[PDB]
């Protein structure tokens, strides 16, 4: 068959490479076992602002990404520079969980690249984000028919916000040239505006 | 702060016409200039067109030259907005935002807006 | 070693004026954010103002021109001064330290309960 003829004359012909074929499949993996509170930022009480985002630095833990899809509808599962599967196989060293509340047509600003309100004054992703955004809805437990006013951001800044950087400040801003030196008032318009979730 | 609202249809078809109507009121317009901005579903924001209170020049969008005209009524402090010839896929929530021209690209006030989808 | 201690519960009737504060310990509170929330039962808390260090008061855009927080005294306590009483008024009121940040490192001082007839 290598030769493409039923017939083959007298000499010495290569025809395949002797290749031994693997036998177990050790892992080896570090020797951790402390399920750490992987569901103290997914299913805890009242979200940090986009202003204040919490940080939470995860390391010397079991990442189990099988306890994220059981609760309520995750949407936008989008991982950049990683699938969203097959991350049960990775040994990472130590990750960074950042969660906040945003508004619903405000998701597609949290990506590398994206630019808006809330990517360049509030959380800017960098352009080699290896990481994972997951959101979803909260009009159960983050809305309320009464007037739902509890959720900060900014909306007025210098320059825009470097990848990774919090903005806790409250200094007023001149959206004109009179030196208001803090009154808040005609072109002294305040940083941090609340939203309106009905 | 101060702000108001806008009012207008909800739905229309393709190729129907449309009166956007932004109300506003105890402010100072005439010396402002006021703007609309879309918001594509699933997209960011878009500039449709603009007008000044100074001079009164009107500038419209690349992809809205002929098809969109606003007049700003300074008698009753509103703006007004009539679309011609909609299409499919300028369904958009528009946006009714004011700004003074002697300060930065930023808009200072935004409206409510209302989501008008075609079929 | 967090034991804010608040004042101003009691029973008052419509039309008077709350001043309510809770004590700060001895400490370096500030340098931080600081905040007011109350606790009316049946659904989630409403954050009603805050005490930003830099000293800039941003107050929830419903309950405007009628709560009114200042710091005043600088020495180890806020102060929160609301005028125009109703009877939806009658909640737990509370002061969280580091507020919009929440429910990982925030500090839930006491709870004093206000009633308005």
């Amino acid at each position: 068959c290598t030769l493409k003829s039923f017939t083959v004359e007298k000499g010495i012909y290569q025809t395949s490479n002797f290749r031994v074929q693997p036998t177990e499949s050790i892992v080896r993996f570090p020797n951790i076992t402390n399920l750490c509170p992987f569901d103290e930022v997914f299913n805890a009480t009242r979200f940090a602002s986009v202003y204040a985002w919490n940080r939470k630095r995860i390391s010397n833990c079991v990442a189990d990404y099988s306890v994220l899809y059981n609760l309520a509808p995750f949407f936008t599962f989008k991982c950049y520079g990683v699938s969203p599967t097959k991350l049960n196989d990775l040994c990472f060293t130590n990750v960074y969980a950042d969660s906040f509340v945003i508004r619903g047509d405000e998701v597609r600003q949290i990506a590398p690249g994206q630019t808006g309100n809330i990517a360049d004054y509030n959380y800017k992703l960098p352009d080699d984000f290896t990481g994972c955004v997951i959101a979803w809805n909260s009009n159960k437990l983050d809305s309320k028919v009464s007037g739902n006013y509890n959720y900060l951001y900014r909306l007025f800044r210098k320059s825009n916000l470097k990848p990774f950087e919090r903005d806790i400040s409250t200094e007023i801003y001149q959206a004109g040239n009179k030196p208001c030196n803090g009154v808040a008032g005609f072109n002294c318009y305040f940083p941090l505006r609340s939203y309106s979730f009905r | 702060e101060v702000q108001l609202v806008e009012s207008g249809g909800g739905l229309v078809q393709p190729g129907g016409s449309l009166r956007l109507s932004c109300a506003a009121s105890d402010f100072y317009f005439d010396y402002y200039e006021m703007s609309w901005v879309r918001q594509a579903p699933g997209q960011g924001l878009e500039w449709v067109s603009t007008i000044s209170g100074l001079g009164g020049a009107t500038y419209y969008a690349d992809s809205v030259k002929g098809r969109f005209t606003i007049s700003r009524d300074n008698s009753k402090n509103t703006l007004y907005l009539q679309m011609n010839s909609l299409r499919a896929e300028d369904t958009a929530l528009y946006y009714c935002a004011t700004r003074s021209p002697f300060g930065d690209y930023a808009f200072s006030y935004w409206g409510q807006g209302t989501l008008v989808t075609v079929s | 070693e967090v034991q804010l201690v608040e004042s101003g519960g009691g029973l008052v009737q419509p039309g008077g004026s709350l001043r309510l504060s809770c004590a700060a310990s001895d400490s370096s509170f500030y340098d931080y954010e600081m905040s007011w929330v109350r606790q009316v039962p049946g659904k989630t808390p409403e954050w009603i103002g805050s005490m930003y260090p830099s000293g800039r008061t941003y107050i929830n855009p419903s309950l405007k021109s009628l709560v009114t927080i200042s710091r005043d005294n600088s020495e180890n306590m806020l102060y929160l001064q609301m005028n125009s009483l109703r009877a939806e008024d009658t909640a737990m009121y509370y002061c969280v330290s580091n507020w919009a940040s929440g429910s990982t490192g925030d500090y839930w001082g006491q709870g004093t309960l206000v009633t308005v007839s």
